[PDB]
RNA sequence: AGCUCGUGUCGUGAGAUGUUGGGUUAAGUCCCGCAACGAGCGCAACCCUUGUCUCAUGUUGCCAGCACGUUAUGGUGGGGACUCGUGAGAGACUGCCGGGGUCAACUCGGAGGAAGGUGGGGAUGACGUCAAGUCAUCAUGCCCCUUAUGUCCAGGGCUUCACACAUGCUACAAUGGCCGGUACAAAGGGCUGCGAUGCCGUGAGGUGGAGCGAAUCCUUUCAAAGCCGGUCUCAGUUCGGAUCGGGGUCUGCAACUCGACCCCGUGAAGUCGGAGUCGCUAGUAAUCGCAGAUCAGCAACGCUGCGGUGAAUACGUUCCCG
């Protein structure tokens, strides 16, 4: 809706971090494409189990992969069927071995992506998403180690055609101050009549981390 | 635009009027740009990731 | 003049490639320059992202690549080879003027 | 020995001042070969002209980046900070003229989508 | 300084062969972008033809010229009520001698003689004289003011 | 100091708040100040400095007379709108 | 610089207060008030570059004091007291005084100071209008094509043209043109790329290699405007360079339609431009060149950064537009 830059896109270089960093000398193009290809694999599965960041690392001509699951036991269920069947899975897409190691979170209220996917999920639930952003932000703001939050659906919600972007927000969330250390998280919705956007901001803190 | 058709497009071609892009990350012979040798899709795809060397957009 | 008119990608990795030049060459014990101030420039990319038309939202969004400098005289073949050896980093782009 | 330094746009100069006589030996080149279009020779010879020791005080400077009226500039500020270290009693004869401080002016950060600092691209009304 | 205040003159240091503000304010007008040394150049030569030609001071030459072709009345345009009137209002010393430097370098460059060098003596010459397009153009803007006098009493 | 702008419009939090520092002045008679909470007591006194310094009509009239003395109209806009709304009698 | 919100207060109700009156700035920044109390998106600061100094260290920069050297260079040892490109700290916080101002915010002057009253300049783009730009970055509900509108190939086109509009370069001449001799700037393009000395060339350049994942190498131990000497004698010309013909070059297999560059001749418009209109407040305009984004080969005079030399005005908001 608005012409604000993405937080994480403009500190990414400051306060936040990366989740591609490598460096290779003309290889980078099939880094690059290796990790897409990745991604696009278990695009399905993590987002079905819940993903809050995918970090990629390269090595010499191996990989480090490191997924932030928020409920773990669907995409971990049992050892031989699940995790070995999308890591064999990735192996055969791609040209070389996967040792897949899965970092779990501290809590899935205080990450801006899974809250995303979350009402998002219960978007697509065929339920009021303003009940939906309320109960989340009541989750977000629980003292989950956080100082404010903002929760934005826009699209065609409630599966109407007018273009509603319902802002709602709720403590301190400052997008000018540069010692935020907020949060950001960006998620497209898919239901029966098209598509929706969902732009969350969670400001953690007052932070330095210098 | 699979790996047989990369292999034998990059390198020496069987008559040299066979000098088309032949992207290495898609593959597809055409649709391509050689100012980056990458079709659009990656291309903005790196662009916005911050990896191709020096691509963006708006900032006015 | 001499040393140097290089460039970088990353504020980050070309500090801490001075960092550690300074550091190696320190460990070697040989000796430190003056530092001197100078800024650094905004490199020249204004690329669209489709040719249609988007000639509205168009310029462009700088690509920062902070640059710095560190001048060195009375050559030592133990210090260029120390220098020489290997280079951690390695994503910095020296280009030697 | 005493030394100071001077500072401009994109230049710096180190200087020491010790008696003699009046002289300007630049890096590899005399004041003549140094300052060619004959107003640089006065802006640095006015901080040695409010106070006439031109031919007193010799000049020996070390000077990198800018270019005449930069170097000159630096050098002036060099000989006004060596005054001041030296006679502090002639610093307000020097202050008086506008020198003992760096002038602020230099050149700005020029902005994007323009064609110089300062400049909108010119546009035809429709 | 616009809708501010006044801005502060520049503290700059009289001319070493000639020390006269006046002469250094004519020479930084005259300067083409950036001509330093040449317009300097210039100026020299100009005050060496004038000087071989009378026998006097240059710069008692010129100052005299500027007070010559001094405008005492420089005519302005305010409306008032909704209706442009061409008051004359009181110039300043400054403004005069500013305005007066303009009017010489323009029929200076406008002369057609040799080299700029002789224009500019030929037109310090004709303005201490008393016959030049400088003093024509100054008896101009008098008689404009003195027609336009019948409407000077706002002082605005 | 302030004057309230709603003694004569919305007399009931007004009197409410009069009743309510009469009430506190009136027990300060008995003696009663180190039987209270320490920050209960500051409270008190700061909103009894207050009401002090911002109240000097209410606690000697009590019967609504007619006729006022405004100054500073100008910044007195509300009062003088007031006046003019309660009654034709103002000396401004 | 405004946009707002929870409660309260008045009105049957849309709604009124908060955002209404003053001091002052860039601010809805503060305070006096003010039936309102607090907060959010805002502003400033937090962030980046420059300006002064200090510490941890004195690198293929500098050489002051010592020496070793011959010119195309601190080229070679020894030297921190010299500009602190890596980290931090100090320094601007109206710090203090006076005229003030409501002795509340805030204004001017002065002392130290590099900057004195958000230091000079940017990143930082709120709720929303233009049913704003994008289904050819990508996804995208719906319709449509499928022996096709999917895909390749050889040629052509997007570069065409009797015209009009927009943005830039060349200039229109003596602050000039040509020839010879001369000084400092920051910024790097480099691995199938840069490429110095030489051979011969009017010149692109045919020979080519010391040297480079980063100061031994071009972009020179760095240019143009800038300074000295000779000439042109103020004119459609030694100004201007286009069309055109002849002699060639860089790339790649392929340059009239299909780049650029060099040598010779050819020598047109242009004599600073009406009606209208654009940009500029100090390192700004002006003027000069350097470098780069992609290319094996360029339409690149464009777009971005850089600095060389570097001006005049600032009664004021009556007035054109917001
Ligand atoms: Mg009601
Ligand atoms: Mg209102
Ligand atoms: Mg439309
Ligand atoms: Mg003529």
């Amino acid at each position: 809706m608005g012409q604000k830059i993405n937080p994480h896109g403009f500190r990414l270089g400051i306060t936040t971090e990366w989740k591609s960093r490598w460096y290779a000398d003309k290889q980078y193009k099939d880094y690059v494409k290796e990790d897409v290809a990745i991604r696009k694999l278990l695009a399905t599965g993590l987002e079905r189990a819940g993903i809050a960041d995918v970090e990629i690392e390269r090595t010499r001509d191996r990989v480090r992969v490191d997924i932030h699951t928020a409920r773990p036991g669907i995409v971990i269920g049992r050892r031989g069927t699940e995790a070995d069947r999308i890591r064999a899975d990735l192996e055969k897409l791609t040209g070389k071995q996967v040792q897949l190691n899965i970092l779990e979170v501290k809590n899935p209220e205080s990450q801006a992506q899974l809250v995303a996917q979350g009402v998002a999920e219960q978007l697509s639930n065929r339920v009021a998403f303003r009940r939906a952003m309320r109960k989340a932000i009541q989750s977000a703001m629980r003292q989950p180690n956080v100082k404010g939050i903002r929760v934005q659906c826009s699209g065609r919600l409630g599966g109407a055609e007018m273009s509603r972007s319902e802002f709602y927000r709720e403590g301190r969330v400052p997008l000018h101050t540069l010692r935020a250390d907020i949060d950001y998280g960006l998620y497209e919705a898919k239901t029966t009549f098209g598509r929706i956007g969902v732009k969350v901001w969670i400001y953690k803190g007052d932070i330095v981390g210098g | 635009a699979k790996k047989a058709l990369v292999h034998k497009a990059n390198k020496k071609p069987k008559f040299a009027v066979r000098a088309y892009t032949r992207c290495n990350k898609c593959g597809r012979p055409h649709s391509v740009y050689r100012k980056f040798g990458l079709c659009r899709i990656c291309l903005r795809e790196m662009a916005h990731a911050g990896e191709l060397p020096g691509v963006q957009k708006s900032s006015w | 003049k001499i040393r140097i008119r290089l460039k970088a990608y990353d504020h980050e990795a070309i500090d801490a490639s001075a960092r550690k030049i300074v550091e190696t060459v320190t460990r070697t014990g040989a000796s430190v320059v003056g530092p001197v101030p100078l800024p650094t420039e905004k490199n020249v990319y204004c690329v669209i992202r489709s040719p249609h038309k988007y000639k509205d939202s168009r310029e462009h969004f700088e690509m920062r690549t902070h640059k710095r400098l560190i001048d060195i005289l009375d050559p030592t073949p133990k210090t260029v080879d120390a220098l020489m050896r290997i280079d951690l980093p390695a994503s910095v782009d020296v280009n030697i003027q | 020995p005493i030394q100071t330094v001077g500072r401009r746009k994109e230049a710096v100069v180190r200087v020491r001042l010790v008696p003699g006589t009046g002289q300007f030996n630049l890096d590899g080149r005399t004041l003549e070969n140094y300052f060619p279009n004959k107003v640089h020779q006065q802006l640095i010879k006015a901080p040695l002209v409010t106070v006439d020791r031109v031919d007193q005080f010799d000049i020996y400077a070390h000077l990198d980046g800018g270019g005449p009226s930069g170097q000159a500039g630096a050098l002036r500020l060099a000989i006004a900070r060596a005054l001041i270290l030296v006679q502090p009693e002639d610093r307000p004869a020097l202050k008086k003229a506008g020198f003992l401080t760096r002038d602020p002016r230099a050149i700005e950060r020029k902005k994007y989508g323009l064609k110089k600092a300062r400049k909108a691209p010119q546009y035809s009304k429709r | 300084m616009p809708r501010k205040g006044p801005a502060p003159k520049r503290p700059l240091v009289n001319d070493p062969v000639y020390g006269s503000q006046l002469v250094t304010q004519l020479v930084n007008k005259v300067l083409l972008e950036g001509k330093k040394s040449l317009a300097e150049r210039i100026v020299y030569g100009a005050l060496e033809q004038a000087r071989e030609k009378t026998g006097t001071d240059p710069v008692v030459t010129l100052k005299r010229a500027l007070d010559n072709v001094k405008p005492a009345l420089e005519v302005r345009s305010r409306r008032v009520g909704g209706a442009t009137y061409q008051v004359p209002v009181e110039v300043r010393p400054d403004r005069s001698t500013t305005l007066a430097l303009r009017w010489l370098v323009n029929f200076s460059r406008q002369r057609r003689e040799k080299t700029m060098v002789e224009r500019l003596a030929n037109e310090i010459l004709d303005a201490s004289n008393g016959l030049g397009a400088s003093v024509k153009r100054r008896e101009d803007t008098h008689k404009m003011a003195e027609a336009n006098r019948a409407f000077a009493h706002y002082r605005w | 100091q302030r004057w309230l702008g709603g003694m004569l419009t919305n007399f009931s939090t007004v009197h409410k708040r009069l009743q309510r520092l009469k009430e506190l002045e009136a027990m300060e008679q008995t003696g009663g100040f180190e039987g209270r909470t320490k920050k209960e007591i500051l409270m008190l006194t700061r909103e009894k400095n207050k009401l002090e310094r911002s109240l000097g009509g209410i606690r000697d009239m009590q019967k609504v007379p007619s006729a006022v003395w405004v100054v500073d109209t100008n910044k007195e806009h509300i009062a003088v709108g007031e006046a003019r709304k309660l009654g034709i009698p103002v000396i401004a």
